[PDB]
């Protein structure tokens, strides 16, 4: 244990790789982009039955047109959300418009880079990389509905669908089979609920899993517990008939 | 000899080697292939974009620096962002202060000097990205190769990244032919797509796979992706 | 400039003129002296146009940030205090602003705060602000009653700005009208003093120092 | 805060068909003391540019050193420093205009009025003005201080608009400059009889003429002037 | 350019030892003997001038130093560490005291300031403790005569008599046998000389020994007359000849 | 770096010298009114553009620098030398004397052998020019050590280069012109390349001469270069 | 300043370890006063007793500390504590309440425990003070920055043995004279030396101004310790 | 001056220093909090080892952050004071700028951020502390209880416990706490809180301390005598079968 920004002989950054391991230990979060909106769903994973589950905030609003789901060391995500919200509001202040989803993501990934000490060139005010990944969903006029995966490595990919957290290997293979360009928002809602149901230890209900979407018309919405419950019914009845 | 001598960039090995730098060099070889080449009138970047998944975007390898200059990346992508932003600033400063387009050669020297400082400072790491820089300035077409050791060399053609040794040998073989593709953008690009093919254990190069860029005598630096590259496959 | 806001039985009336000046030169007759911060929050502008525009636009940003952070609309008390506190940091540097923050929340009811560049911040039911303030006050105060109908209270606001637009060289153009309720800001139109004056004279029989 | 001490008076200039002409006298004034007599206020930069400076002479000497350092700096790691990447008039100008504007913005101006004269590498005439406020403008004729009031009207009788430039020879232009210098010597109490003149031609290159003198002066009519009204003898 | 040891180099060991302070004290132990004896009307500090070469000129290197007109110091351990400590001690007497109260610090407080300077070298990042122990002898109006020891850790103790360095245990023993509270200064000087002879290998004379006293005021050393309340330094370095004079009836 | 070995050595600096030895060979020759600098440029591939990866660097107007080892470390040193030469000229008006400049670089290179947070430079630098009192040529090692030279060489071909240089000093004790010294530099680089005959090379020459360049640093190009190449090709066979 | 896999602070533990070798210091709180007694670290006949204070320090007119650990570390902290008391006096025109002073000092120690890579202060304090809110108070602070209040307490060597003896003989309705006795008896029983004589002790009280209505700190001169040592029957 | 990284990632993905900070909490005295229908009760154990303490003056574990919000903790006592001070400052600052006292969630979110920050800053170690924050939002009657840990994670709980043997008392609370029938009033809420401690304390004289929080800034400590009567009735009732 010598340095925090040391390369291995293979040419990988040690600490960056290990932070990616921390994300694998987190709750599952799934996002699906359609032409009618982008759905974001998460596993809540209460550590005890006395935990009040609705105090678990793994889906957060960034701006009316941008929301995000988190997985990993979730406390690390606060300052990332704060930066995202500031960047979006600041952009609207400077430019009388909504920030592009891609631009917002690039901003959050710039912030992710600022670990180390100073790095002979600029300045760094963080001792370690973030231990958390983000799924960033939104709409803008140029590129429509968008899903990005923001990693503590400072890279980000656009996805048609994406799973992060402890169940991500199984969920991603599932998403590979189920996703098609013609999906409705209702079909996406059901798929997220289905694939979470598969990978979760506990039995999925309206208290241990949470749903949200972002549509151009209504913006970013976190579905309340009554609405998801009714969508769970609909999934139970759909699968049981096949 | 490799044991206690690779903990930082501030230590020489008993051979006189800097292992952290050599390890950073190793991240370039891990990168997806990109090719650069030029004639007297134009310079072309060709890059094989890589996806994480079949559900994912293919990540960009080409960055515009000014109207007359841009680069392609192989290695750590966030490092390319840091270095291209610096280059965009140097390009900008030159225009604003001197009303002068930055010479591609000077861009090379500035990148070199920047990389160097990170091969000698405790607490920092070297850059882990290779870059190919094309541009058209007051002395015509130019291609550069940047290694994060700080070595920058001017070349008629080159390739960096995984399996790039094929493309390089190809270009070395075709030298006398492509150097003379003057006044013909489409032929020069064709020869670039030709070159990147000698670096495929991968497959067929698709419309999602391929990224091309051009700059030249009467062409600003321009990036082609998606449907706009189909006519070269 | 003339701006006013008053509280009555049925909420808040906000009314402003639309004249911009530089010295004696009339710069514009169609300027927006109300900023809609959110569906329940309004700001009025008097003094330096830039100072007002810039900082009340900024205020909107800070208010939106509160919504995201706390998952709730910002109180009128707190929105005004943000602007009050910023302006107080700048004290003596020459900022020039006379401002009212008007709106509704569940906890507060309809609320008006006056905030100026001296750093003064006051809660109250009736404020007139700007070079035309005294003229607006004259008409408003002598016809104000708590129990005014919505239609009457809107008219009193309208009539008070017209009064100031008439007498104050630095007011004029048009009246912009707003009503603030439970669900609250509703726009009640732009009213060009060109037509409004003659109309009001005709229908009301007032303005008798005027010929024709 | 700051005030000029030792000063130089007009710098006058015009475009002719193939280049530019610029002149300034050799005086360094100290208020109303004609203190220094061998002052060169024309500064060649390379062989395509002359910079003419009026105002505070200490600031002029500072600007000389900036110009010389700029030639040094441009030659660094630049194999084309005496060809394609030689300093252009427009580069030198933009640089100075940047310095002038920054210095005025910091409330610490360079107390000067400057004319950059020369020929671009494409053969185009370059003539531009910048002063202590960072104000810049270009014209077929340019002059500073008294020259603005007295030389311009004479020079504008020759080149009144853009289209007059192809019509104007070195001989005609120089004749007009030399004459305007005489007029300035008649009416400017801070002027000198000795001046330098430089021509920058697209075919001839740079001709720098030192130790020129106002000749052909009319003074004979002075003898007939008696008293200030009524006096007859 | 920049320090990469912004942490303490003196740290606690599992058993509670502060290693670097212990090791500094070992360096003091190998040092040439120095000592101090307090009398009723004076203090004497003494030490041996162990010369590095006979080509060297031992008068150009004083181990006994004036700190204020009424305060002197001697040491055992690393000479160069002493030299710089004396500079800082002289300076701190002025900056922290004389420039404030227009008079020189009393002995205990100056000792207190020196101790602080040594303590800091024990806690600050990137430094080793000082490799010295000081004996500081002084006078001041309200505390009379005093003698202090200061160690690498920053500890100080008031002594009637003590010794430090090489043969310190035997010398402390010889001093317990000889000291009493009725000693005049000349008696204390005599004991200082005797105690020092056991610790000294080679020649023992006014050229190889270094001795100074804190006695009464020397108006002849002041440099000026006319202000009656200014009476002169109490610190006095004894000459070679003065030492030899006392070694004859030894 | 800041670490002395039990017998007074600095292993890190000794290791830095190894990076230098691994470098391309470069030389300098002091003639009767100036100095000449030559360097071996390895042609890795036909793709390298000829004449277009210039190694020799100018400092101010009257100084040339060449180095072997880690090329970027050399550029870093030349940047510093340029700041150092500008600072001198700004205050003292006169262009920096070559010995003055030598010490500037020396002190800078030496500073990088004082601190644990820094590595020594991985270059040796041969530099010089003409000043108020004649020609001067210098060589500067990773330790900061530097002396004046009659002739100097560094890098892989150093031993054979030094042998050739030593012969010239014996056969011409009475000075030796700038025009000859250029020819002879091309020769010595060609002879030094013998080691690396597996890969092809390119020759770069610069000179600063009182009579031939008017005391300014100037790259040898065109016919003068070709004449020097022909001489070296001739005398190798 | 880093954590062990056990969740312990190495350097803090080792500082605490170092303190358990320092001379024992005892504090006892009675209804009409406080007692502070401490054992000097084995010395010499030649130590100047009359001008020596290695263990007992005055913080202001109403507060004192007994030290166990490095004296030089303690002087650093004492000096800042003295300054802190005067700042409070200047700000409020009232003497600093004892807890407020103790908390601040304990916070300074805590800091070294959490940031900066410096070693902790190898010091434990017993604070003996009076104010008009809690009357007589006794507190303790160690290198961790933790602090606690006590009716009777010891620090340094043999704290375990001294603590048991105090637990045995202590009673709430004690007078100061009874507390003087208890402290000296306890030190006598826990000493690692032949006899507890005057030359090996520092002793102090905080009473009621001899006869006034005020509070008085008596720091015992050597002679007085010798006298009080005979009175209690240890000669 | 010193900002070297001490909190870093392990090969398996954990931050060792944060994990070891949790260990420091594990060994600290137990603390518990349960919420009634119209109150929240906070209980803490005091160790047996030393009982010659002055209870008038010794810092207690329950601290008022503002007049409507309390904080208790388990772990390093000295570390807790830093968090309590910053939280108190933030409380006044919030009253100053928003003209309203903090909500319990706001105060918790703030304390948790401070904790988080000390896990990603050079030259600082994480807080060896976990906290229970409880009270009532201004003009609200719905009781609030939150838990924070060294990582900076926070959440709300009907009832929760931290410190040594918290596993046992959590197990007790999981069995005895009914969500649809929460302790109807103060008395039965206090009783359940004392019962849960009695699983771990083993004489529990003045060894148990209690604080009750009610709506509108009504916060009171309980005395020895008042606690005694609870412990007495508990073991007397729970004997017959
Ligand atoms: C402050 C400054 C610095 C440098 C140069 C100029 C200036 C002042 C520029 C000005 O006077 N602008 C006018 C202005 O603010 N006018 C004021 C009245 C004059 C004044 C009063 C007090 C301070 C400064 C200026 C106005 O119309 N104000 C009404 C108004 C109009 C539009 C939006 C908001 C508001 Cl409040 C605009 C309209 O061009
Ligand atoms: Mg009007
Ligand atoms: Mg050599």
């Amino acid at each position: 244990d010598r340095g925090v920004s040391t390369f291995s002989p293979e040419g990988r950054l040690f600490q960056v790789e290990y932070s990616l391991e921390a994300i694998k230990l987190g709750s599952t979060a799934i996002g699906i982009a359609t032409k009618e909106g982008v759905v974001l769903g998460v596993e809540k994973r209460a550590t005890s039955p006395l935990l009040e589950s609705d105090s678990i905030e793994k889906i957060v609003e960034i701006d009316r047109h941008i929301g995000c789901a988190m997985s990993g060391l979730t406390a690390d995500a606060r300052s990332m959300i704060e930066h995202a919200r500031t960047a979006a509001v600041t952009h609207n202040l400077y430019y009388d418009e909504d920030i592009n989803v891609e631009s917002l993501t690039q901003s959050v990934c710039d912030l992710a880079l600022r670990f180390g000490e100073g790095a002979s060139g600029e300045e760094r005010l963080m001792s370690r990389p973030f231990g958390v990944a983000l799924l960033i969903a939104g709409h803008d006029a140029d590129d429509g509905y968008q899903l990005f995966h923001a990693e503590p490595s400072g890279t980000f990919y656009r996805y048609n669908a994406k799973a992060i957290g402890s169940g991500s290997e199984g969920a991603q293979a599932e998403l590979l089979n189920e996703w098609h360009s013609s999906l409705t928002l209702k079909e996406a809602e059901l798929l997220v609920l289905k694939i979470l149901k598969q990978v979760m230890e506990e039995k999925l209900d309206e208290n241990n899993a949470q749903l949200s979407c972002i549509t151009k018309q209504d913006g970013f919405k976190i579905y309340d517990n009554e609405k998801t419950a009714e969508l769970i019914k609909e999934l139970k009845e759909k699968e049981a008939a096949e | 000899f490799r044991n206690n001598y690779d903990g930082d960039t501030v230590t020489f090995s008993p051979t006189g080697r800097l292992f952290q730098v050599e390890y950073a060099l190793e991240a370039i070889k891990q990168g997806s292939v990109t090719v650069g080449l030029r004639s007297n009138t134009h310079a072309v970047l060709v890059a094989l974009k890589r996806n994480a998944d079949e559900l994912s975007s293919y990540q960009k390898k080409i960055i515009k620096c000014d109207e007359h200059m841009g680069l392609s990346l192989a290695g750590l992508a966030p490092d390319a962002r840091v270095l291209s932003n610096y280059l965009r600033q140097q390009c900008n400063y030159s225009s604003l202060v001197f009303n002068r387009k930055l010479a591609v050669e000077r861009a090379g020297h500035l990148l070199c000097d920047k990389a160097q400082k990170n091969t000698q400072s405790y607490g920092g790491r070297p850059y882990g990205v290779g870059l190919l820089i094309i541009g058209y300035d007051k002395s015509g077409a130019h291609l550069l190769e940047f290694q994060p050791s700080g070595n920058v060399t001017e070349l008629y053609g080159t390739a960096i990244g995984a399996r790039s040794q094929g493309a390089k040998t190809y270009l070395e073989r075709t030298l006398d032919t492509f150097i003379k593709i003057d006044g013909n953008p489409d032929e020069l690009i064709k020869a670039g797509v030709e070159a990147i093919s000698q670096s495929l254990r991968d497959e067929s190069l698709t419309v999602d796979n391929l990224s091309i860029a051009i700059v030249g005598k009467d062409t600003p630096f321009t990036i082609y992706d998606g449907e706009a590259v189909a006519k070269y496959i | 400039t003339t701006t006013l806001a008053f509280r009555f039985q049925g909420g808040i009336i906000v009314a402003v003129d639309s004249r911009a000046t530089a010295g004696n030169w009339v710069a514009s007759q169609t300027v927006k002296k109300v900023i809609e911060i959110n569906p329940f929050l309004l700001g009025t502008m008097a003094g330096g146009a830039a100072d007002c525009q810039f900082w009340e636009t900024w205020l909107g940003s800070q208010c939106r940030l509160h919504e995201l952070r706390e998952k709730e609309r910002i109180s009128v008390a707190a929105a005004s205090k943000i602007l009050s506190n910023l302006v107080y940091q700048y004290k003596g540097a020459g900022l020039s602003m006379g401002t009212m923050i008007c709106g509704y929340t569940r906890k507060e009811g309809p609320t008006i705060y006056y905030v100026d560049s001296d750093g003064t911040r006051l809660k109250g039911d009736i404020f007139c602000v700007g070079s035309g303030q005294t003229f607006a006050y004259g008409v408003l105060d002598s016809n104000y009653k708590w129990d005014l109908s919505v239609e009457d209270a809107l008219y009193l606001g309208k009539r008070s700005i017209l009064a100031a637009a008439h007498r104050d060289a630095y007011s004029g153009g048009s009246v912009n009208l707003y009503h603030v309720t439970e669900d609250g800001w509703i726009y009640h139109g732009n009213h060009d003093v060109g037509e409004l004056f003659w109309k009001v004279k005709e229908e009301e029989g007032s303005f008798n120092n005027v010929i024709g | 805060t700051q005030q000029p001490i030792v000063t130089g008076t007009s710098v006058i200039s015009m475009k002719y068909d193939n280049g530019v002409i610029i002149a300034a006298d050799n005086l360094g004034s100290y208020g109303s003391l004609l203190r220094f007599n061998g002052v060169e206020r024309l500064i060649p930069v390379g062989d395509n540019t002359v910079v003419g400076i009026s105002g505070d002479i200490s600031d002029m000497q500072h600007i000389e050193r900036l110009l010389k350092d700029l030639v040094t700096e441009n030659a660094y790691d630049n194999p084309l420093a005496d060809a394609e990447e030689a300093l252009e008039p427009s580069y030198i100008f933009e640089y100075l205009a940047t310095v002038m504007y920054q210095r005025r913005s910091k409330m610490n101006p360079l107390w000067n009025a400057i004319i950059v004269a020369g020929v671009q590498s494409n053969g185009d005439q370059f003539l531009r003005y910048v002063n202590l406020l960072g104000v810049t403008y270009s014209s077929p004729t340019l002059a500073t201080g008294f020259g603005a009031h007295m030389a311009n009207p004479l020079l504008r009788k020759v080149v009144d608009r853009e289209s007059d430039i192809p019509k104007t020879t070195v001989q005609v232009a120089e004749e007009a400059i030399v004459n305007a210098m005489r007029v300035l010597y008649y009416r400017d109490a801070r002027s000198s009889r000795n001046f330098s003149l430089a021509i920058i031609d697209k075919n001839t290159g740079l001709t720098f003429k030192k130790n020129l003198q106002v000749e052909n002066m009319k003074w004979d009519f002075a003898k007939d002037i008696k008293g200030y009204g009524t006096q007859k003898i | 350019m920049t320090d990469r040891y912004s942490f303490s180099l003196t740290t606690f060991s599992p058993s509670g030892k502060l290693g670097q302070i212990d090791y500094a004290l070992t360096a003091v132990k190998q040092g040439v003997t120095s000592l101090g004896i307090k009398a009723t009307n004076g203090v004497v500090i003494a030490t041996e001038k162990k010369s590095s070469s006979p080509l060297a000129m031992s008068e150009t290197l004083s181990k006994v130093s004036l700190l204020t007109p009424d305060i002197g110091a001697v040491y055992s351990g690393m000479g160069p560490d002493y030299r710089v400590l004396v500079d800082k001690s002289r300076k701190v007497a002025h900056t922290s005291y004389k420039r404030i109260y227009g008079e020189y610090p009393p002995t205990k407080l100056l000792v207190s300031e020196v101790a602080k300077i040594m303590q800091e070298a024990t806690q600050s990042g990137g430094v080793r403790p000082f490799g010295v122990s000081l004996l500081i002898a002084g006078h001041d109006e309200f505390n009379g005569f005093s003698l202090y020891q200061v160690d690498p850790s920053g500890s100080y103790f008031p002594w009637k008599a003590t010794a430090i360095g090489k043969g310190s245990v035997a010398a402390k023993t010889f001093l317990e046998k000889r000291w009493n509270d009725e000693l005049e200064l000349e008696d204390a000087i005599h004991i200082a000389l005797l105690t020092l002879k056991e610790s000294v290998e080679g020649e023992f004379n006014g050229d190889t020994i270094e001795l100074a006293i804190i006695g009464d005021e020397n108006p002849d050393l002041l440099g000026y007359t006319g202000i009656p309340t200014d009476k002169g330094p109490r610190f006095r370095k004894l000459t070679s000849q003065e030492i030899n004079d006392r070694l004859e009836a030894l | 770096n800041s670490v002395f070995s039990p017998d007074g050595r600095n292993f890190q600096v000794e290791y830095a010298v190894k990076a230098v030895e691994n470098g391309t060979t470069s030389i300098g020759i002091k003639c009767n009114d100036g100095v000449v600098f030559a360097v071996e440029k390895l042609i890795t591939s036909k793709l390298l553009v000829p004449q277009k990866n210039v190694k020799i660097q100018v400092v101010d107007r009257h100084i040339g620098c060449v180095y072997s080892g880690l090329i970027p470390d050399g550029r870093h040193l030349v940047n510093r030398g340029r700041e150092e030469a500008a600072s001198f000229k700004k205050l003292y008006k006169t262009p920096i004397p070559i010995p003055a400049f030598a010490d500037r670089l020396g002190q800078y290179v030496q500073a990088h052998t004082l601190y644990n947070s820094v590595r020594p430079f991985g270059v040796s630098t041969i530099f010089g020019g003409v000043d108020k009192n004649g020609a001067h040529l210098y060589m500067l090692e990773p330790s900061g050590s530097y002396w004046g030279y009659k002739g100097a060489a560094t890098g892989k071909g150093r031993q054979s280069a030094k042998a050739e240089l030593e012969k010239l000093v014996d056969h011409h004790p009475e000075g030796l012109s700038a025009r000859e010294a250029v020819k002879q530099a091309a020769k010595i680089i060609y002879l030094a390349h013998e080691d690396n005959k597996e890969k092809d090379f390119e020759l770069e020459i610069s000179w600063c001469s009182l009579s031939e360049t008017n005391g300014l640093h100037k790259f040898v190009k065109g016919d003068l270069l070709q004449e020097a190449i022909d001489f070296a090709q001739k005398e190798i066979n | 300043t880093i954590f062990s896999p056990e969740g312990r602070l190495y350097q803090v533990e080792y500082a605490l370890e170092s303190i358990s070798h320092a001379g024992t210091a005892i504090g006892i709180m009675a209804s009409d006063g406080i007692v502070l007694a401490a054992e000097r670290k084995v010395t010499s006949t030649l130590l100047e007793q009359d001008t020596s204070t290695e263990k007992l320090y005055k913080l202001n007119d109403k507060i004192a500390v007994a030290v166990a650990g490095l004296t030089a570390d303690a002087e650093i902290l004492i000096n800042t504590a003295r300054i802190h008391a005067q700042n409070y006096l200047k700000t409020y025109n009232e003497d600093i309440p004892v807890e407020i002073l103790v908390r601040r000092l304990s916070d300074i120690k805590q800091g070294y425990t959490q940031h900066g890579g410096l070693r902790p202060f190898g010091v434990s304090f017993i604070y003996a003070g009076y104010d008009d809110r809690y009357g007589y108070q006794l507190y303790t602070s160690n290198p961790s920055g933790n602090y606690t209040g006590w009716k009777a307490i010891s620090v340094g060597a043999n704290t375990s043995a001294a603590q048991t003896l105090l637990q045995m003989d202590y009673k709430d309705d004690m007078k100061v004279d009874d507390a003087i006795e208890l402290a000296l008896k306890t030190l006598s029983k826990t000493t690692d030396s032949s006899a507890l004589t005057y030359d090996r002790l520092e002793f102090a009280t905080i009473r009621k101004g001899a006869n006034d209505g005020e509070v008085y700190q008596k720091i015992f001169k050597p002679q007085e310790i010798k006298d009080i040592l005979v009175k209690t029957g240890i000669t | 001056g010193y900002d070297r990284a001490l909190s870093i990632f392990s090969p398996d993905g954990h931050i060792f220093q944060v994990e070891y900070a949790l260990e420091a909490v594990k060994r600290g005295t137990c603390a518990v909090g349960v919420k009634g229908k119209n109150c929240v009760v906070l209980g803490c154990e005091r160790r047996s080892t030393l009982k010659l303490q002055d209870t008038r003056i010794t810092p207690s574990k329950v601290s008022k952050i503002d007049s409507h919000v309390v904080l208790s903790f388990s772990g390093l006592n000295a570390d807790s004071r830093i968090l309590i001070e910053k939280a108190r400052v933030e409380a006044q600052s919030h009253r100053l700028t928003l003209e309203d006292p903090v909500t319990v969630e706001y105060l918790t979110r703030y304390v948790a951020g401070v904790q988080q920050r000390y896990t990603q800053s050079g030259g600082v170690r994480p807080f060896g502390v976990s906290t229970l924050i409880a009270g009532f939002d201004p003009r609200d009657d719905e009781p609030k209880l939150y838990q924070t840990e060294p990582s900076g994670i926070y959440s709300s709980w009907s009832a929760q416990t931290i410190g040594r043997n918290s596993k046992t008392v959590r197990e007790f609370l999981e069995k005895n706490y009914d969500r649809k029938e929460p302790p109807a009033t103060v008395e039965e809420c206090v009783k359940l809180t004392v019962r849960s401690l009695l699983e771990v304390v083993q004489t529990g004289a003045k060894n148990i301390e209690i604080t009750v929080v009610k709506p509108d800034s009504d916060i009171v400590a309980l005395s020895s005598e008042e606690i005694n009567q609870y412990v007495t009735q508990i073991e007397q009732e729970k004997q017959e079968q």
